[PDB]
Protein backbone atom coordinates (compact mmCIF):
# COMPACT_ATOMS: atom_id res chain seq x y z
CA UNK A 1 0.00 0.00 0.00
CA UNK A 2 2.62 2.34 1.06
CA UNK A 3 4.95 1.35 -2.05
CA UNK A 4 2.41 3.57 -3.63
CA UNK A 5 2.61 6.30 -1.50
CA UNK A 6 6.10 7.07 -1.20
CA UNK A 7 6.38 6.95 -5.03
CA UNK A 8 3.79 8.69 -6.02
CA UNK A 9 4.31 11.67 -3.44
CA UNK A 10 8.16 11.28 -4.81
CA UNK A 11 6.69 11.61 -7.92
CA UNK A 12 4.68 14.71 -7.75
CA UNK A 13 7.46 16.02 -5.47
CA UNK A 14 9.53 15.74 -8.87
CA UNK A 15 7.08 17.10 -10.98
CA UNK A 16 6.53 20.18 -8.46
CA UNK A 17 10.37 20.57 -8.70
CA UNK A 18 10.24 20.35 -12.72
CA UNK A 19 7.28 23.19 -12.99
CA UNK A 20 9.66 24.91 -10.08
CA UNK A 21 12.48 25.16 -12.38
CA UNK A 22 10.90 25.48 -15.38
CA UNK A 23 9.44 28.75 -14.01
CA UNK A 24 12.32 29.94 -12.66
CA UNK A 25 14.14 29.47 -16.15
CA UNK A 26 11.77 31.10 -18.08
CA UNK A 27 11.78 33.88 -16.17
CA UNK A 28 15.27 33.73 -16.31
CA UNK A 29 15.53 33.65 -20.36
CA UNK A 30 12.85 36.87 -19.20
CA UNK A 31 15.51 38.60 -17.51
CA UNK A 32 18.71 38.45 -19.97
CA UNK A 33 15.91 39.17 -22.62
CA UNK A 34 15.43 42.65 -20.77
CA UNK A 35 19.18 42.90 -19.80
CA UNK A 36 19.60 43.13 -23.65
CA UNK A 37 17.17 45.39 -24.32
CA UNK A 38 18.41 48.23 -22.54
CA UNK A 39 22.01 47.45 -23.32
CA UNK A 40 20.75 47.89 -26.85
CA UNK A 41 19.00 51.28 -27.32
CA UNK A 42 20.14 52.19 -23.64
CA UNK A 43 23.17 53.02 -23.77
CA UNK A 44 23.94 54.93 -26.76
CA UNK A 45 21.67 57.86 -24.81
CA UNK A 46 24.95 57.92 -22.45
CA UNK A 47 27.10 59.37 -25.46
CA UNK A 48 23.80 60.89 -27.24
CA UNK A 49 23.87 63.09 -23.59
CA UNK A 50 27.69 64.27 -24.23
CA UNK A 51 27.52 64.72 -28.13
CA UNK A 52 24.51 67.18 -27.60
CA UNK A 53 26.25 69.04 -24.16
CA UNK A 54 28.62 69.92 -27.10
CA UNK A 55 26.31 70.77 -29.84
CA UNK A 56 25.00 73.58 -27.55
CA UNK A 57 28.73 74.58 -26.09
CA UNK A 58 29.23 75.62 -28.80
CA UNK A 59 26.29 77.60 -29.89
CA UNK A 60 26.32 79.14 -26.78
CA UNK A 61 29.87 79.74 -27.59
CA UNK A 62 29.18 80.93 -30.98
CA UNK A 63 26.47 83.56 -30.03
CA UNK A 64 28.67 84.60 -26.85
CA UNK A 65 31.36 86.03 -28.83
CA UNK B 1 7.01 144.23 -12.03
CA UNK B 2 6.59 146.65 -14.99
CA UNK B 3 9.99 147.69 -14.28
CA UNK B 4 11.34 144.05 -13.51
CA UNK B 5 10.96 143.08 -17.33
CA UNK B 6 14.19 144.98 -18.62
CA UNK B 7 15.77 139.97 -19.66
CA UNK B 8 17.73 142.05 -21.37
CA UNK B 9 20.50 142.46 -19.34
CA UNK B 10 21.55 139.06 -19.03
CA UNK B 11 20.61 138.66 -22.95
CA UNK B 12 23.68 141.22 -23.57
CA UNK B 13 26.09 138.90 -21.42
CA UNK B 14 24.73 136.37 -23.02
CA UNK B 15 26.32 137.62 -26.42
CA UNK B 16 29.10 138.90 -25.19
CA UNK B 17 30.36 134.95 -24.33
CA UNK B 18 28.98 133.25 -26.93
CA UNK B 19 30.40 136.10 -29.56
CA UNK B 20 33.79 134.75 -27.73
CA UNK B 21 35.91 132.35 -30.08
CA UNK B 22 39.58 130.90 -28.06
CA UNK B 23 38.61 128.05 -26.40
CA UNK B 24 36.01 128.55 -23.69
CA UNK B 25 35.96 132.15 -22.51
CA UNK B 26 38.56 133.35 -19.28
CA UNK B 27 40.20 129.93 -19.22
CA UNK B 28 41.58 129.53 -15.69
CA UNK B 29 44.17 126.55 -15.68
CA UNK B 30 41.22 124.30 -13.81
CA UNK B 31 39.48 123.98 -16.63
CA UNK B 32 42.00 121.13 -17.99
CA UNK B 33 42.38 119.96 -14.98
CA UNK B 34 38.73 119.08 -13.80
CA UNK B 35 38.41 118.24 -18.07
CA UNK B 36 41.10 115.62 -17.48
CA UNK B 37 39.52 114.34 -14.26
CA UNK B 38 36.21 113.39 -15.74
CA UNK B 39 38.22 112.30 -19.18
CA UNK B 40 39.51 109.96 -16.52
CA UNK B 41 36.71 108.65 -14.99
CA UNK B 42 35.28 107.74 -18.23
CA UNK B 43 38.35 105.91 -19.18
CA UNK B 44 37.22 103.71 -16.05
CA UNK B 45 33.49 103.56 -17.00
CA UNK B 46 34.11 102.49 -20.86
CA UNK B 47 37.49 100.56 -20.41
CA UNK B 48 41.29 101.21 -21.20
CA UNK B 49 41.23 101.05 -24.76
CA UNK B 50 41.63 103.55 -27.88
CA UNK B 51 37.99 104.47 -28.67
CA UNK B 52 39.29 106.06 -31.64
CA UNK B 53 39.75 102.41 -32.99
CA UNK B 54 37.64 99.43 -34.19
CA UNK B 55 38.31 96.58 -31.63
CA UNK B 56 40.34 93.53 -31.56
CA UNK B 57 38.58 90.13 -30.50
CA UNK B 58 40.57 87.55 -29.82
CA UNK B 59 37.62 85.11 -28.21
CA UNK B 60 38.02 82.43 -25.74
CA UNK B 61 37.85 78.80 -26.10
CA UNK B 62 34.33 77.45 -24.96
CA UNK B 63 34.34 76.19 -21.60
CA UNK B 64 32.66 72.23 -20.42
CA UNK B 65 31.61 71.76 -16.85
Amino acid sequence: GEFADKLNEQKIAQLEEVKQASIKQIQDAIDMEKSQQALVQKRHYLFDVQRNNIAMALEVTYRER
Amino acid sequence: LDPVQKFVDKIREYRTKRQTSGGPVDAGPEYQQDLDRELFKLKQMYGKADMNTFPNFTFEDPKFE
